[PDB]
């Protein structure tokens, strides 16, 4: 409804709004796509500008922030003269910018501080993940190291987090979101689909590092058979730590709810926890498109399917 | 469901029907239902603070409205099936009939259908 | 008539792009 | 000699139209084939082992029950789930239908009557050597059942209920626990019994 | 006797058409459903448990309010989000609609008049043991409020914002602040009050 | 002088239309052609080696065996995969064909009668130096045979199932291994043998 | 298919034809069918708990309604049809007649066809 | 035409089945799409329901099971009721359930049969295979260390053998159907491709183990040029296994045709030897579709391509 | 009219996902 | 009508196929 820019205010010219998010993805994403006449054009739109959308809030029903980022990409067509942009939250410039650091052993809390210190990325108050983590050397982009250790936090016991940019840096939990939103009202079509694709009922930890730590955890061998995997990690250095992170990859593959609703929930967001008939779902995946008439569709699944795929 | 049973409210005396111990007298499932389908309809709507928009009717503000004798047939039709369809108990209310007996002065019938009214079909495989 | 096939085409492209860029 | 007969059973129902259906009725059918062309010998057609949903439609109009009532008892049956028993007696159609489209229209003059345009589907049943299930099971009995002097709860469940075996769930309904006494077996006349749904 | 009237409620202005509905009403029912056709059997019906959306169109004409302003006050209701409530004396019809499309149309002679052609929608609102919420909340009231005698500020917002505690919406606003006094509780009488939204 | 046979074989019923079909017969024929068009060369017709499936449609009445018979022999034959054998005599038509679609329609008039409207489609076999196999196969015995004087299993086998060699698909049936003694070769006069399929 | 014979059962007067060994006539696959389809044919549904929903007619049932003549030609072509067709040896059954001979009293043919009387196509590559 | 599930029979809901199959794939597949009204509602099908697709075989006319295995995953639709499943033979168990062996040299059909002694799968009797594999360790699934173990015994002039489940494990030779189908008399359109995309012309060796096994073995370089491989194995450990590997790898290119049939022969399967006009090619792949017309659209190839490829 | 493309793209998201998951 | 699906599958397989084989 509003879109600030640096200065101007060119929700007079859109055509419409895409608010998309993965639970893996590399930053919130806003696709707003306009039209580019000589009013839009003078302004020059560039690489780089910040766009903040503001919309009424589904909580309080007052006008809040619901993106701060800055525009990653715009395409203009000539013939007719479309601009589009991609937006995207400022964690996309962890996931580009590359840089080695040598760990020892320490939570992940700490290496995210660490992070945020070096590159100078302002942050709120990091939640203490709890979870000590081995020493490591990374190679991968700031996002790339931020994921997995926060992968490695997960195994261990550790609860999921999740990081989001906003204006300043936040360490979000997966299941902590404020209200638990009922989608069952407002489902215009579901899709129900279970498997048993990557189903864990059985793993063989081999531990290539010392605490000669082997041993086998299968937990429903009799029900769904022995579907075995062999976790291999140089990381598990521990018994305790092979028991954890073989608790927490076993699940009786996947189940996830393909939700189409027809209303917009403007502050879902990836990793939130909603709610759909009786049963609790945390948001896999979320696309907001806000074209004139406001909807959303969501891709919701259980802890323990997203916990032994994205973590 | 799990519906359950009231008080007698004998409406003839405006008092409570009570047996010789003193306490009142109770009553079924369906007979509080139609206790409650009274109390309902005589109940006017959005006027009683102690109950929400759903309850009540609106027949008493109908009657200073200027809209036509048939107009006033339907509204009434449609607020008594409105009124009345809010318990969950209700399956249909229709069947309405009117008799403007004399000039301007009106009686009216209607059919409520429970829910334990249905129809079932028999089969099993 | 002819043009759904390079419209959705197109669609097809920036989508699997989107998404690959996105996850990757 | 034309009638048509509507008899409806989840309303125990037998509606006869006043007024013939106006200027003709008529019934199509299609086999069912789709074409297969091959290569340097051409098109042929293959047969579908199904049968086709066909439709009859026609229009009336009721004279001065009231023409209102009418409409609105077949606007109910519209959105019933339950089929509807369709017979034609010089056309010699007869079968279970279901009402597509219903729609009713006043005119100028002839205020009271209500022009009828109505279309019907015919309607087939889904069900999950021996006798082949190819009857319809389209009989309907009350919600509430008045136990007789020589019925028994299996009595009762095979009668009301289709396998015999479901007296259980006739009898773990709260009410029915209540009005019969702790031991199934034994039951008395009179007392009300709830099937359930 | 057939008339039709327009009961709008955000406005509260009561349309009567001047003029009947011309030639005809119609009003069409359809059930929702859709084939499914399984192999070696064919084609099936499976109902669907929604209702749909059925209209209501017919065209009339203004004669010599004005026919301007009419057409203006209908037109200013098309854009209108709540519904109107139509009610068809005659044909039988009373229920929350709103309008899809308005036409009006001057003529080569009778310029005065102006001939119209509209049509409507069925309303459904869409809300985001105990007894089922089916009422239409339809009822609108000032967004400025005298004060009673009698009232509180309790009394106020169960009566005129819905679940009684919504009070200090009204309260925070900063007129309100200044109206009433700095304790919630005392209120007097004539006093404006605005209730929010 | 024309007439309309319709030559059923799977059923031996030989049609014959009571009356003629109205206004007018009509066939086409289209050759099977597809454009390619070269670059700075243009447009040029390619001829497809097969042929089309060419449709005869007509419409007739039958007045007052019954039309209800009739029509209802027709809407059976409708459904069977077996093609029959259309023969029109001053038109110049003769060959196997399969109903499309048939439709029967009552008037308000005539309503004994019934107004037909019936298609029919080519019909072409799937066989999945020689002779060709270019015949039609269409001959039709009963599933269940009389042995003659003469007859053996083999010659059975041969005039009733094609090959000769299928004789054990007819001994191996069980109440054929019963009504025939235990040797195959040995078979006696008047006793019933049923040919498989 | 691997359809059975039965005993007879002679309806003229109600009881098993035994032989004079005192063993029940036995009968062949047909005839047993013969008297399964007379017997289904005199079996009510839905009245006789010993059978599900798809054995049994109706016909009876039909005497008291109040449905017209045809419309009763038509119900008794269709629940004949239908009581009969539930047999697996059943192929088609059809080319119904009536005849009113008295002014309300009927007589009714119709023609039951087998299995067996279809014709088999005759071909082989 | 009748589907068993564990007790009824939801022939009389199902909207159409695809039986498909791969040379390389995972498990024979069927993908059957059903209505989910109240009566296939309340049986409750869940994944890992064992079903029995039964339908007249093409071939003597009988109802012959022609799938059997188990529910991997079910998607239902609620807007409009439509359960559909994606039903896999056994084989996929396999292919999800890793762990590691440790084998001396031996034949594959040993290393089949250790596996199903070790898994508790049933199995026919296996044909011998004859070839001798080299001592390798493994850690892949077990249909991926079968696979393994297949296509090195493929080379060294092995016969080419695939797995396939039905109701016990059977070791299925590529060219040994018993019945040599033509497809020419059904034909509703085929796509004769040919090309060198995947053709070798020579093959050098570079032993990475000894019997310095090394050398060239060009087999039509005067025709389509000395299209080159390198083969670097280390289970190559001698001179005639070399040339043995270089002779299971000489191909004209890429010869396929892409076959459209308007009849569903009924029990063609992945690797059986079909024949289109007089030549004879083996399926590559084949895609079943029991809508209510039946349909077969399948993918076929020379030996010597699919032995470079697959092999 | 629009209805093809959610449909075209809902079968290529589908036909691509399980040839992966096949042959992966 | 429906040979959309069909011919933009297939234009979708080759398009892919074809940018992987040119660009691998």
């Amino acid at each position: 409804k509003i879109i600030l820019n640096g200065k101007y205010d060119i929700a007079n010219f859109n055509e419409g709004i895409t608010l998309s998010e993965a639970i893996d993805g590399v930053a919130y994403k806003m696709d707003v796509s306009l039209v580019e006449p000589k009013q839009l054009k003078d302004i020059n739109i560039k690489k780089g500008d910040k766009i903040i959308l503001i919309d009424i809030a589904y909580e309080s029903k007052k006008e809040e922030t619901i993106f701060d980022g800055v525009v990653w990409e715009t395409r203009r067509s000539e013939k007719s003269k479309k601009l589009t942009l991609s937006c995207r939250e400022r964690t996309v410039y962890m996931e580009e910018s590359e840089e080695q650091y040598q760990f020892k052993e320490n939570t992940a809390t700490q290496r995210i501080e660490y992070y945020c210190k070096q590159w100078n990325i302002p942050y709120y108050n990091l939640a203490n993940t709890g979870k000590k983590l081995a020493k490591v050397i990374h190679k991968t982009n700031i996002l790339d190291m931020i994921k997995k250790d926060l992968k490695e936090t997960a195994t261990k016991g550790g609860d999921l987090f999740r990081v989001r940019m906003d204006n300043k840096l936040k360490l979000f939990k997966l299941g902590t979101n404020a209200n638990v939103y009922k989608l069952d009202s407002i489902l215009e079509d579901a899709n129900f689909t279970s498997s048993f694709n990557d189903a864990v009922t059985s793993v063989k930890v081999l531990g290539k590092s010392k605490d000669p730590i082997i041993g086998t955890y299968k937990k429903d061998a009799d029900k769904f058979g022995t579907l075995q995997k062999i976790k291999q990690d140089e990381k598990i250095k521990n018994a305790k730590e092979a028991k954890k992170a073989a608790e927490a990859m076993f699940n009786s593959g996947e189940e996830t709810i393909s939700v189409d609703c027809a209303v917009d929930i403007n502050r879902i967001r990836a990793g939130d926890k909603v709610s759909l008939k009786s049963k609790e779902y945390y948001v896999i995946d979320v696309t907001h498109t806000l074209d004139s008439r406001p909807k959303m569709k969501l891709n919701i699944g259980s802890l323990e399917y997203i916990r032994r795929k994205f973590y | 469901l799990d519906l359950k049973g009231s008080f007698l409210f004998d409406f003839e005396k405006g008092e409570f029907v009570k047996n010789a111990d003193g306490t009142l007298k109770k009553c079924d499932k369906v007979q509080a239902y139609k206790q409650w389908c009274q109390k309902a309809i005589l109940t006017p709507r959005y006027k009683k603070a102690a109950y929400t928009n759903i309850y009540g009717s609106e027949i008493k503000d109908l009657i200073a409205s200027n809209l036509s004798q048939s107009a006033k047939e339907l509204e009434i039709t449609r607020l008594i099936k409105e009124t009345i369809l809010v318990h969950p108990y209700t399956k249909e209310v229709g069947e309405f009939s009117f008799n403007w007996l004399e000039n301007s002065r009106l009686v009216e019938y209607e059919f409520d259908v429970l829910t334990i009214d249905d129809e079932n079909i028999v089969i099993d495989g | 008539k002819e043009e759904m096939i390079q419209e959705l085409l197109s669609q097809v492209e920036s989508g699997i792009r989107e998404a690959l860029q996105d996850i990757g | 000699v034309i009638d048509i007969y509507l008899k409806n059973e989840k309303e125990k129902i037998d509606f006869h139209f006043p007024v013939n259906p106006q200027d003709s009725l008529s019934i199509k059918k299609e086999k069912r084939f789709e074409t297969v062309d091959i290569v340097n010998l051409g098109e042929f057609d293959i047969k579908k082992e199904g049968e086709k949903i066909r439709e009859i439609s026609f229009k009336t109009f009721l004279p001065n029950k009231n023409p209102i009532e009418v409409v609105a008892m077949l606007e109910k049956w519209v959105d019933q789930a339950e089929p509807l028993r369709l017979i034609i007696t010089g056309f010699g159609y007869n079968g279970l239908v279901t009402i597509s489209s219903f729609s009713n229209t006043q005119t100028a003059g002839r205020e009271e009557d209500r022009d009828i345009e109505i279309t019907f589907r015919t309607y087939r049943e889904l069900k999950i050597t021996d006798l082949k299930d190819n009857r319809p099971n389209t009989q309907t009995k009350s919600k509430i059942y008045t136990v007789k002097a020589s019925d028994t709860l299996y009595k009762i469940a095979k009668n009301l209920l289709g396998k015999g075996s479901r007296w259980p769930e006739i009898y773990n309904i709260p009410e029915n626990k209540k009005v019969i006494g702790k031991n199934p077996n034994i039951i008395k006349k009179g007392k009300l019994v709830i099937p359930s749904k």
